[PDB]
């Protein structure tokens, strides 16, 4: 007699990652977010096989495919907003993944930092081009105005716009490379994913205390498991309340008309999750400026393990640093209602402000912060 | 004084048994033991009577983590019937089918309890062993095994599945078997005059009368596969166990493992 | 000694 | 991995089975000091830079509202 | 000065590691310098530290705190990791100087 769920070929490996893997016990519900990440990017696949097998986009009336799917194909209306609606889900919690990791001193594991951060861009890539995609009136604003933006470096912009656009306004193959690799990098996203979770199984996981945790581990299941299915059900719950009585509240009504680039939109924006984002754009006074500003957040991002001068891990016994990091928090706040308004005074001095004071925070004022509380506790 | 007056409420005549084995003539012994015994004060001299209040078996789990000890012991037990029931004999027929282990033991692998020969064929265990113990309309009935850490939650996996095969696939060979030891148990154990003093003074003080080892028999006898099924799946489907441990026993799982490997999903 | 110890009193989570 | 994670001596742990226990014993009067204890030992440092952007807020669509007004 | 050790045993109060029974040295953030720090010290004082983050985790996985007559108060807050991680950190730092010539 042997076992069978340790002797199984098949079975190992999800025992191994699922059933015995030891867990903190003390974890709180913001690790059950990053459980949500991972089901939430399987219902945008799940929509987007919807939003392919049934459907044919164009390049030309790509607008008019989308109102017959809301119209003339059954339950269209709920896949497509389902989609819409998970992908504002997903990056609401990408947002409150990323701040748990940013606050409990989880980014002292190097590559699975890194390597979200490279599924950070891809998230934004795919967003951004799904956006492009249902072709809108701002949402063609959008794309050529960013697309002004990326044309300008030599040999790189310059000839993928001429590689994914046939023309500058329309001919006659111009959105379907957008919706080749807005098809495809999703399953990077995926497999960016589960390579995060090699990595995380490899170095085990963190509890919010940010101690070590190996005095106290629990089996995954049935605790976790239950944790996160109550978790599952609850953001489902959200999710489908966010369809299917408000579907039009994180959306706006700029793109529900058809594209045409002799009309100017009055005021312009991305979609909300980009919208802080776009503030850095009109916070400096260049555009090769704007990107690499873009860069420069998301790689301060990377470079935060960098930062930790601090000889205490998490941030539950460091109020300075937590009265810092809830100013960060207010700070995208604000930069996410700047990128919202129209460029204007004094909202300009606001994003200058709000800019300086992000960059200020993350780079120099949180590892001073921390000087300041190992000298305040007599450990240098 | 309270060793005085715990002596003096609890050693009472009737509450006494004077038992005698071997070489012995009945009433030379009566006669001396009227001569010698008919002083106890058996009155009750603040009038307070100790009555045996019914205790309840709760499952509970208590683990004693120190990893310098070179073996872990488990003790995983749930409620027995008592003395008065007669369903602990087929619960010792049960034992008989799971019977015990040693390093020692000179069978090797051809044992015929399954758990054993598991055992030594996986090399899971320094030794287990199955108890029954009764009190006074309750007891405990379980295993015990010593064994090194990193075996012991593949060890409680096969010893749940030994039981819930006594709910359901007991067949009459074994239930034979089981019978056939417990009758070898019963009557070797009662050799020499000090295990038949021992058993004469029990049997007056739990059941009220010797039991002859006759009625044994036909209590034994009296047992076949289905009764032990349903009787394992009265004393053992469902139910709460009692899990002590002691040694390098991070791998010895919660109460909710246990609890909920103390039922299949199949009926 | 381990007959000094006792377990706690379950009494405020114990139905 | 079970078994090979610390070492850990002289510690005991005592525990119930599910069934013999309350699933909510003592809810609301347990659980109510307890969230009210938490909220003010966290509460002082979430707030204030949220009430402060609030009024950045304010300040905002005030001066946006007052941004012409029929200037004399 | 006095009204900087008020601030101190006040940030130390407000800090909060003292209300899980936490000392001072238990919050380290465990390094390699660290990892040989804890190697290095005697048995009981590694047995108290077990004992108080196994503790410690488990008044935070219900969310509840010690009660204040059994707090941490400042004046047993002692140092006992003190000298074997300074002696750690000195024969790292002379190790990195004798590979830097
Ligand atoms: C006054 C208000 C009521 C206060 C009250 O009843 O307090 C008692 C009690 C006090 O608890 P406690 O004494 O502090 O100790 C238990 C802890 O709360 C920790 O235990 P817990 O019971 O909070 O469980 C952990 C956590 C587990 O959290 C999850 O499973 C959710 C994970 C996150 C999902 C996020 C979805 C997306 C959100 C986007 C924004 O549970 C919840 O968050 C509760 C989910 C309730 C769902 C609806 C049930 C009906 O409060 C609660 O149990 C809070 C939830 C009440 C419902
Ligand atoms: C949510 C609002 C704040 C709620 C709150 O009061 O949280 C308190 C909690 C810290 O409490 P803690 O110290 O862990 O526990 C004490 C137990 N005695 O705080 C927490 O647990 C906070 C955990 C989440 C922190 C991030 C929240 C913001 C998410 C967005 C971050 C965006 C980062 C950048 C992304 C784009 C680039
Ligand atoms: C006093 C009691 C009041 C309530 C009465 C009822 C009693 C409730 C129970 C109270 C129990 C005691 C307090 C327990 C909480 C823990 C201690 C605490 O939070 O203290 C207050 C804290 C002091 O600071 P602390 O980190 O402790 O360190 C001091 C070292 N100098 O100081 C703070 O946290 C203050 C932080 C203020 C931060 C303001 C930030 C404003 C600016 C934000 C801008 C963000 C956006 C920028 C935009 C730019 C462009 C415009
Ligand atoms: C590989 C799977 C996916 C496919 C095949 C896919 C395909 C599509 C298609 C055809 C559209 C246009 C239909 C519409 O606009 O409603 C679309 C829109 C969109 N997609 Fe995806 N998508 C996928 C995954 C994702 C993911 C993971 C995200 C999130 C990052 C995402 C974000 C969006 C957004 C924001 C829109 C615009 C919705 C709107 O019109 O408001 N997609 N997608
Ligand atoms: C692309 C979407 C993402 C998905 C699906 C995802 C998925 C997961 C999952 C399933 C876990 C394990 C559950 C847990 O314990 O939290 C996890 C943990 C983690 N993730 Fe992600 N993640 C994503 C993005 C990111 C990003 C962008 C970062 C970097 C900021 C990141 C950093 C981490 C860290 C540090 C942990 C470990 C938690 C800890 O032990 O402290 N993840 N992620």
């Amino acid at each position: 007699m042997t076992n069978m769920r340790k002797t199984h070929p098949l079975f190992k490996i999800i025992n191994h990652s699922f059933i015995d893997l030891p867990a903190p016990s003390n974890i709180s519900s913001w690790w059950n977010f990053g459980s949500l990440l991972g089901v939430c990017l399987m219902v945008q696949i799940i929509t987007g096989l919807f939003l392919a097998m049934h459907y044919t986009s164009d390049t030309m009336t790509a607008f008019s495919s989308v109102t017959h799917i809301c119209r003339d194909v059954n339950y269209g209306w709920l896949i497509r907003y389902m989609h819409a609606n998970g992908a504002s889900m997903f990056f609401i919690c990408l947002f409150l993944h990323v701040g748990r990791g940013l606050y409990y001193g989880s980014y002292t594991f190097m590559e699975t930092w890194n390597i979200g951060v490279l599924l950070l861009f891809a998230v934004m890539a795919t967003a951004f081009m799904g956006y492009v995609l249902p072709w809108g009136q701002m949402s063609f604003w959008g794309a050529t105005v960013i697309t002004n933006l990326l044309s300008a470096i030599p040999y790189i912009g310059t000839t993928l716009v001429e590689w994914i656009w046939g023309g500058f306004s329309v001919d006659k193959a111009t959105l379907t490379r957008f919706f080749a690799f807005h098809f495809i990098l999703p399953f990077i996203i995926a497999a960016l994913a589960i390579v995060h979770l090699l990595f995380l199984h490899e170095t085990g996981s963190n509890n919010p205390t940010g101690l070590n945790s190996d005095a106290d581990k629990i089996p995954f299941h049935p605790y976790y498991t239950i944790k996160d299915i109550l978790g599952i059900l609850i953001m489902f719950l959200i999710l489908m309340t966010l369809v299917l009585f408000f579907p039009d509240m994180l959306g706006d009504p700029d793109n529900y008309m058809p594209a045409n680039p002799l009309n100017t939109p009055p005021h312009i924006k991305p979609e909300w999750y980009f919208l802080f984002a776009y503030a850095i754009l009109r916070s400096i006074p260049n555009k090769l400026g704007g990107v690499l500003a873009l860069i420069l957040s998301i790689l301060i991002l990377a470079l935060m393990p960098f930062l930790h001068t601090s000889k205490q891990r998490s941030l539950m016994f460091r109020p300075i640093t937590q009265i810092l990091y809830w100013i960060l928090v207010a700070n995208l706040l604000i930069l996410t209602w700047i990128g919202g308004q129209p460029v204007e005074h004094p909202f300009i001095i606001i994003g200058q402000l709000a800019s300086i004071s992000y960059f200020s925070i993350i780079l120099i004022l949180m590892p001073i912060s921390g000087i300041i509380e190992d000298k305040m506790l007599k450990l240098y | 004084t309270d060793l005085t007056d715990y002596l003096n409420r609890h050693y009472k005549a009737p509450r006494m048994v004077l038992a005698a084995a071997g070489g012995v003539e009945h009433q030379q012994l009566l006669d001396l033991a009227q001569k010698h015994l008919s002083s106890v004060s058996r009155v009750y001299e603040e009038d307070a009577v100790p009555g045996l209040t019914p205790c309840r078996f709760t499952g509970s789990e208590i683990r004693h983590r120190d990893d310098a000890l070179p073996l872990a012991h488990v003790a995983i037990a749930v409620e027995g019937p008592g003395w008065a029931n007669p369903d602990n004999v087929t619960l010792q027929v049960a034992n008989a089918i799971i019977g015990h282990y040693d390093c020692t033991y000179g069978g090797g692998v051809h044992l015929s309890s399954p758990l054993a020969s598991v055992a030594v064929a996986n090399k899971l265990c320094q030794s287990f062993q199955t108890f029954n113990i009764s009190y006074s309309d309750t007891g405990l009935l379980g295993a015990h095994f010593v064994c090194d850490a990193m075996s012991i939650d593949d060890m409680v996996f096969f010893l749940q599945g030994q039981w819930m095969r006594l709910c359901t696939s007991a067949t009459e060979s074994e239930v034979t078997r089981g019978k056939n030891i417990l009758r070898n148990a019963l009557v070797s154990h009662l050799d020499g005059t000090t295990p038949v003093c021992e058993d004469i003074g029990r049997s007056l003080l739990t059941y009220g009368r010797r039991i002859p080892l006759a009625e044994w028999e036909s209590r034994i006898q009296e047992v076949d596969a289905q009764m032990l099924r349903d009787i394992c799946s009265k004393y053992f489907y469902d139910q709460c166990p009692a899990v002590a441990g002691y040694g390098p026993i991070e791998q010895l799982p919660d109460y909710n493992r246990i609890r909920s490997g103390m039922f299949w999903l199949r009926f | 000694s381990h007959t000094d110890v006792k377990v706690p009193d379950f009494s405020d989570y114990r139905r | 991995e079970f078994g090979n994670l610390a070492r850990i001596r002289h510690v005991i742990s005592y525990s119930l089975s599910p069934f013999e226990q309350r699933a909510f014993p003592s809810y609301f009067s347990k659980g109510i000091p307890n969230v009210l204890r938490r909220t003010r030992e966290r509460i002082l440092r979430v707030a204030p830079p949220f009430v402060v952007v609030y009024l950045i807020y304010t300040w905002g669509n005030q001066e946006f509202e007052q941004s012409k007004r029929k200037n004399p | 000065s006095k009204w900087l050790d008020g601030f101190r045993k006040w940030y130390y109060n407000a800090a909060g590691f003292n209300k899980l029974g936490l000392m001072r040295d238990d919050t380290l953030h465990e390094t390699e310098d660290v990892k040989e720090a804890i190697r290095r010290l005697p048995e009981d004082l590694y047995n108290d530290r077990m004992f108080r983050i196994k503790r410690a985790l488990d008044l935070t996985m219900r969310h509840q705190i010690l009660p204040k007559d059994q707090w941490t108060k400042y004046e047993e807050d002692k140092f006992y990791l003190e000298p074997y991680l300074k002696e750690v950190i000195r024969e790292r730092k002379e190790r990195e100087e004798w590979a830097k010539k």
